[PDB]
RNA sequence: AGCCACGCCACACGGGGUAAGAGCUGAACGCAUCUAAGCUCGAAACCCACUUGGAAAAGAGACACCGCCGAGGUCCCGCGU
RNA sequence: UCGACCGAGUGGCUUGCUACCUCGAUGUCGGUUCCCUCCAUCCUGCCCGUGCAGAAGCGGGCAAGGGUGAGGUUGUUCGCCUAUUAAAGGAGGUCGUGAGCUGGGUUUAGACCGUCGUGAGACAGGUCGGCUGCUAUCUACUGGGUGUGUAAUGGUGUCUGA
RNA sequence: CACUGUCCCAACGUUGGGCCCGGUGAACUGUACAUUCCAGUGCGGAGUCUGGAGACACCCAGGGGGAAGCGAAGACCCUAU
RNA sequence: GCCUGUGUACCAGGAGGGGAACAACCCAGAGAUAGGUUAAGGUCCCCAAGUGUGGAUUAAGUGUAAUCCUCUGAAGGUGGUCUCGAGCCCUAGACAGCCGGGAGGUGAGCUUAGAAGCAGCUACCCUCUAAGAAAAGCGUAACAGCUUACCGGCCGAGGUUU
């Protein structure tokens, strides 16, 4: 009597509404086991191509043989860690304490912030160290931003600004490590945080679909057979039982679909290069040509071309890193045709 | 009621709040003894367990506290010792101490080692097919001994046929 | 089961009529069920290259007809993907009758078998003329 | 939160029975007093931990679209306990309630006072739980 | 097997008069006198009774299951010719109706069976035994009280001082 | 081209506390006893972990800089992630 | 492991009883689609016993997180049957769900057959045909805006986490 | 048998609407109040009673869970000298 | 929360105070206005008045529920715990535990191939003793072997039946 079947779509990604921030904000950070280091990076989505690879999986019967793998090319020029923020531990949880800022700024950063003309870094740094001595110091993160002007395919000169955690080492060593990076002007690269063959989590705001119906948005069935000709095609049977007499939020309905934040786990970094190697004949469709620092990600990444995406080291990897996998071939074939 | 426990020779007993500590040549044991309206105190050379309450539940805990303390006396002087014997039929079982855990390899031919972590200051000493488990705290030692036996438990097969395991042989007295 | 070493889009359903490629005397087979397969509400049980399927003989010798047997799908029209990314597809859909031990019921196979079917059934591969 | 409440009364809930304190704090707030309840995490509820915990777990569990929002943290739980003793929907009730604040630990310089009748004797009782323990069980992040 | 919840209460008038009631089913009770019938009750040092603690109706099928399960135990223990006697004192005089086969039209029930009315505090069973066998009658009675509606008291009415000590 | 699935990528360890259960120490009841106080373990279930939303959380939050005759924002113009 | 007799109960899924609610109408059965729930658990996890060697079982405990599918006859619910399956559990939500669908059945007006009737006609007996209205005021929810409060100094950017 | 989007399982596209703007411009319905939700109670099927929970106001689009929604002094059933 | 009597008081046609709400349960029968004091029912907060007093019980959040469609909980269990009895044993040392001793005729007779305390039938004597069965229960093919009865010691204050 009515075979069962799972509900339509997950309830874990709700409410499905427009993201308030087109720059994604990481909900979690990797653990502190390693040496002091910045816990993420960012870049701009270009497109897709494929790659022939040598299977490095020790547990595959195909180990050593060639495999074709899909890749999303992301332009990953260096970013600037322009400040160091410290969090205090309080009964209400973590709160920003103070910030140590550089005096050295990229020319376009004033399109976004009101850049400090007058700051006292040492005072801030002192406040931080006093906190550490009191054992109230709870976290250390860098205020960082991208340099889209270094990516001509992307129309924006206005930088995207995001805060990224610094993990690893003792708190003291971590503090020093953070301060060293910032004072320079903060310039750092994909090279510095990530190595090819490692797993990253990639976060991004998905392609916007605007308003869509429950069939697309939730995966409910279309009306079937005779039912499909009666005046109803794409609508669900009912909004609920007689009682409770109200519509539950769990029933699939139309609404904003796409343009949500997603964090996708365990994305293998196939290569971190620079130059025009990955670029496709004719240009990446609706994007442009890539010549410059880039990252190849196994498979797919959330978002349309030009969208900012964020990297962090995998917080829950299934597999051991197999470093620097061998790339036999990278297709430059036109994506038109 | 009131019960008095004469502290034995070369043993010291200190009581801080609801904690009592017992020191001897074999070591030190501290215990929380906490039950409504039962006072445990060190007066001179005698430990005193008392309550204004005579009810069955109170007497129960009093008798329990007495035996707990006496066991502590025994543990810091004479010590506590459990004997254990490994038996196997077909697959030779390797039983060793690695750090703070005792490890069992090739149990019933299993590729994966079985492990248990030793409680407290308990010592596990293996000689051939014999083990001895020992220490000052009878709680820790008894449990460590038990964990070793329990570690060879098998739910899925007839135990009368599959008897392999480490078993407690000698159990302490007094 | 053992990995096929290929990604399959199942091209067959419960009820599909396919070629019996072998000398058993069964000509046409009707798919009935797919071994180890569980679907979902309203979904037609689906079978493809390298699946073991329960089968019914619709066309053939009188003695083979109406019989309910097991078989293995050795060819399908819907493409499959090989590890180098290329797609492979056949001219028909074909299965080979097999016993409880997965040994072919007949002494001869008719037409090509997909290489991946060897990664699963040795006896069937062995009896193959051509493997692609 | 960290806002520096000016209290006519600072109550120490440490080893005190939550409902007996709450009842007294409720009446004082309706009497015009501003009240700070301090060390909420160390406040106490008598009885069998397992049934106590089931009750509070049920409250976290219950809910719907309209919503039942039940606090996991010790300060929240204490606050809600007090709200139940006030006509908090009426004006004088909401005013009294907003004159009361509960704190994890003691943000004040002075120790609080122990209200009569509220104190639990740990030497006479093993069946009870601390609010802190309840919150940990409920899954609260322990900041105290 | 209709449940006793239907019949166990005394709510109804006494309905006993066979001159006005026909088709009354026979009782399922085999015997009211058990053990040694030729022997006087007073020959025994020990007298034990099962006392009913609530006023109720016990129907004849329940009396028989109860009697049976008690006497079977005595026979199994003291032996078929064993030295003892047991009396079931009550007889099922009250006639029972059921409205079966209309609904509540002409609802007066057809005759379905019989029950014994027992006032609280009365002796249902009385057993007479030798001192050595007294725990065997207590046990028989325990089995017997499980087969009837009310809670029961087991009482030694003669020779308790001889029992145990 | 785009949009799509029939195409492709990714989606858990582990820890904590328990139930049934297996035990330790242990009285009441000099013994015995997994339980009465105490403790060691132990479920796809509970909590954390992970993803999503979330300053209207009325205790309506934090930090840094910029600005209060001017920071910044809206309108406008060319467009579309 | 099965378990009679008798005795005591729990549920509110069947059936019956009652006639308390509605006859200025609370739209039927079955199905469908979509959502939530219960546990007396079919599978899965952890266990106990065995007439437990193993393997395969049987019986029981905790446990509702997830799963419990596809077809042939029949309007059917139910049920029978087939091949698969870890298993293809059972209930409640106005016997959930017609301002959502369907309209095969019951139960209008046409007609035939059987039975009954002098007859008009009837049956609870079978059979063929036989309609599905409404532009959403409120509430409810899914998504999207505009304002106010926070704020007797605004803003930019980054965060916190009840 | 043949055929096929009836189905697996849905996609993309075409035309007219829908959405925004100018102009034209009705009707149904309305005891009152009305931001509700979970339970309870009540003539036993409550937005309005009771206890709690939740709830800043206004507006746009949606598909129709509830107002035992609107529409018709029930055709069924009984009763009427 | 059914049908149908009967006596009575109530609702209907009865306010006001209790009872969370609530025709008939409790108080109460009521002109207006005003000051007192009570009734039912309450006195930790919501909420007027006690975190009242002297005792005792309960650990189950039992319970904080007069009456009731409305507040369930039964038969049957319970070394959970508290209280009140009765009998017997005990500092001439009880109850339990631990240690020691449980001997010889004799492996009783019969049966039986052998039946040795212990397959079965019958008998169930006698010595040495502080005490020890012609054996109360495991155990063996049958003897081993392990206990129980029974006695002594250690210990020291209640124990045991009901
Ligand atoms: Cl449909
Ligand atoms: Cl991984
Ligand atoms: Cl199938
Ligand atoms: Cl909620
Ligand atoms: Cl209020
Ligand atoms: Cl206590
Ligand atoms: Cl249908
Ligand atoms: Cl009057
Ligand atoms: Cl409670
Ligand atoms: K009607
Ligand atoms: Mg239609
Ligand atoms: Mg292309
Ligand atoms: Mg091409
Ligand atoms: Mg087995
Ligand atoms: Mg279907
Ligand atoms: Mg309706
Ligand atoms: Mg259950
Ligand atoms: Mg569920
Ligand atoms: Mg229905
Ligand atoms: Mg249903
Ligand atoms: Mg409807
Ligand atoms: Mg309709
Ligand atoms: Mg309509
Ligand atoms: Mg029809
Ligand atoms: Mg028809
Ligand atoms: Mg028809
Ligand atoms: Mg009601
Ligand atoms: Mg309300
Ligand atoms: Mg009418
Ligand atoms: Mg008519
Ligand atoms: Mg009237
Ligand atoms: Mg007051
Ligand atoms: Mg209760
Ligand atoms: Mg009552
Ligand atoms: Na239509
Ligand atoms: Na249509
Ligand atoms: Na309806
Ligand atoms: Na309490
Ligand atoms: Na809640
Ligand atoms: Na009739
Ligand atoms: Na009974
Ligand atoms: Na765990
Ligand atoms: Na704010
Ligand atoms: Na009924
Ligand atoms: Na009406
Ligand atoms: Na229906
Ligand atoms: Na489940
Ligand atoms: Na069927
Ligand atoms: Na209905
Ligand atoms: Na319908
Ligand atoms: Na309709
Ligand atoms: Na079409
Ligand atoms: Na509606
Ligand atoms: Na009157
Ligand atoms: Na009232
Ligand atoms: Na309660």
């Amino acid at each position: 009597p009515q075979p069962s079947r799972p509900r339509k779509g997950s309830l874990g990604f709700g409410p499905r509404k427009r993201s308030t921030s087109e720059t994604p904000r990481f909900n979690s950070w990797p653990s502190d086991d390693g040496q002091p280091g910045v816990q993420g990076f960012a870049g701009y989505k270009a497109g897709m191509t494929h790659v022939v690879l040598v299977n490095d999986e020790p547990n595959s019967p195909r180990e050593g043989m060639e495999e074709t793998v899909p890749v999303t090319v992301i332009e990953t020029p260096p970013m600037r860690a322009v400040a160091l923020r410290a969090y205090e531990d309080t009964p209400y949880g973590q709160r920003p304490l103070t910030e140590v800022w550089t005096d050295e700024f990229h020319s376009e950063l004033d399109r976004t912030l009101d850049v400090p003309e007058d700051h006292d870094p040492d005072a801030a740094e002192e406040q931080i160290r006093d906190a550490h001595e009191a054992g109230d110091l709870g976290d250390l993160r860098l205020i960082t931003h991208t340099v889209p002007d270094a990516v001509p395919s992307v129309p924006k000169k206005k930088p995207d600004v995001m805060e990224t955690r610094v993990g690893g080492g003792s708190v003291s060593d971590r503090l020093d490590h953070a301060l060293d990076i910032v004072e320079d002007g903060g310039e750092h690269a994909m090279n510095d945080i990530f190595r090819a063959g490692e797993y990253a989590d990639v976060a991004g705001v998905t392609k916007g679909k605007g308003t869509q119906g429950p069939v697309k948005r939730w995966g409910v069935q279309k009306r079937k057979g005779k039912h499909a000709r009666q005046g109803w095609r794409r609508r669900i049977g009912n909004l609920g039982p007689w009682n409770p007499s109200r519509v539950r939020s769990t029933v699939p309905q139309q609404g904003q679909t796409g343009y949500h934040q997603r964090t996708e786990l365990n994305k293998r970094l196939i290569d971190i290069g620079e130059g025009d190697e990955p670029t496709v004949d004719g240009g990446f469709v609706n994007y442009g040509e890539v010549d410059g620092p880039y990252t190849l990600v196994k498979g797919s990444v959330p978002g349309p071309d030009k969208r900012l995406v964020r990297f962090r080291p995998a917080v829950r990897p299934n597999d051991q890193p197999r470093l620097d996998p061998e790339v036999r071939y990278v297709s430059n074939e036109s994506n038109q045709g | 009621p009131r019960v008095e426990l004469e502290i034995p020779e070369d043993v010291d007993a200190e009581q801080d709040h609801l904690d009592i500590t017992v020191e001897g040549d074999n070591g030190s044991v501290t215990r929380r003894l906490w039950y409504p309206d039962i006072d445990v105190s060190v007066d001179g050379d005698t430990v005193v367990i008392e309550s204004d309450e005579d009810n069955a539940k109170t007497m129960s805990t009093i008798g329990t506290f007495q035996s707990h303390i006496e066991n502590m006396f025994h543990g810091v002087t004479e010590g506590w010792e459990y004997g254990m014997e490994v038996f196997y039929s077909h697959f030779p079982m390797q039983v060793n101490v690695e750090g703070d855990e005792v490890v069992i390899e090739n149990f019933l031919g299993e590729k994966a080692p079985r492990r248990t972590t030793i409680h407290g200051d308990t010592d596990v000493e293996i000689d051939g097919e014999e083990l001895t488990v020992s220490g000052p705290d009878i709680e820790a030692v008894g449990q460590t001994a038990a964990d070793i036996e329990q570690l060879t438990r098998i739910n899925d097969k007839d135990v009368r046929v599959f008897q392999d395991g480490v078993y407690i042989t000698r159990k302490p007295n007094r | 089961m053992e990995a096929l070493g290929a990604d399959v889009t199942q091209g067959l359903e419960k009820g599909s009529l396919i070629t019996c490629a072998d000398n058993t005397g069964a000509r046409e087979l009707k798919v009935i069920s797919v071994h180890g397969y569980s679907g979902t509400k309203n979904r037609h049980p689906k079978a493809g290259l390298g699946d073991k399927i329960t089968v019914s003989v619709t066309k053939g010798t009188p003695e083979m007809r109406r019989q309910v047997l097991e078989a293995v799908v050795v060819r399908q029209r819907k493409p499959i993907r090989r590890p180098d990314g290329t797609r492979v597809k056949f001219e028909d859909n074909a299965a080979v009758i097999v016993d409880e031990n997965e040994d072919p019921r007949g002494t001869e196979l008719k037409g090509p078998i997909a290489r991946e079917v060897a990664q699963r059934f040795g006896s069937v591969a062995s009896a193959a003329t051509m493997i692609v | 939160s960290v806002a520096e409440f000016d209290a006519d009364v600072i109550v120490d809930a440490r080893d005190c029975i939550m409902g007996r304190v709450a009842s007294q704090v409720a009446e004082q707030a309706l009497d015009g007093e501003t009240v700070a309840v301090v060390n909420a995490e160390r406040a106490v509820i008598t009885g069998r931990e397992e049934q106590i915990v089931e009750k509070y777990e049920k409250r976290v569990d219950i809910g719907n679209d309209n919503g039942y929002f039940y606090p996991k943290r010790p300060d929240g739980i204490f606050k809600r306990t007090i709200r139940g003793m006030l006509p908090h929907k009426k004006q004088r009730g909401r005013e009294a309630f907003e004159s009361v604040r509960v704190y994890l630990g003691n943000p004040y310089d002075e120790d609080g006072e122990v209200l009569d009748g509220t104190s639990l004797d740990r030497l006479s009782n093993i069946k009870f739980v601390t609010l802190g323990e309840i919150s940990e069980t409920l899954g609260a992040n322990k900041t105290w | 097997d209709k449940p006793a919840s239907m019949y166990r209460d005394i709510d109804k008038p006494a309905y006993t008069r066979r001159e006005y009631i026909t088709g009354i089913p026979g009782s399922k009770i085999a015997q009211h006198k058990m053990g040694r019938k030729q022997k006087d009750a007073d020959d025994y040092p020990v007298q034990i009774s099962l006392i009913v603690e609530e006023t109720v109706q016990l129907r004849h099928g329940s009396l028989e299951a109860s009697r049976l399960s008690a006497n079977r135990h005595l026979i199994k223990e003291l032996g078929e010719e064993g030295d003892y006697k047991m009396t079931l004192r009550k007889f099922p005089h009250q006639v029972l109706r059921e409205n079966k086969q209309d609904g509540m039209r002409a609802a007066f029930g057809k005759i379905v069976g019989t029950a014994a009315r027992v006032q609280a505090g009365e002796q249902l069973f009385t057993a007479y035994c030798n001192v050595e066998d007294a725990e065997h009658v207590k046990e028989a009675f325990r089995r017997a009280y499980n087969k009837i509606t009310p809670s029961c008291r087991i009482k030694v009415e003669r020779g308790e001082e001889l029992l145990i000590a």
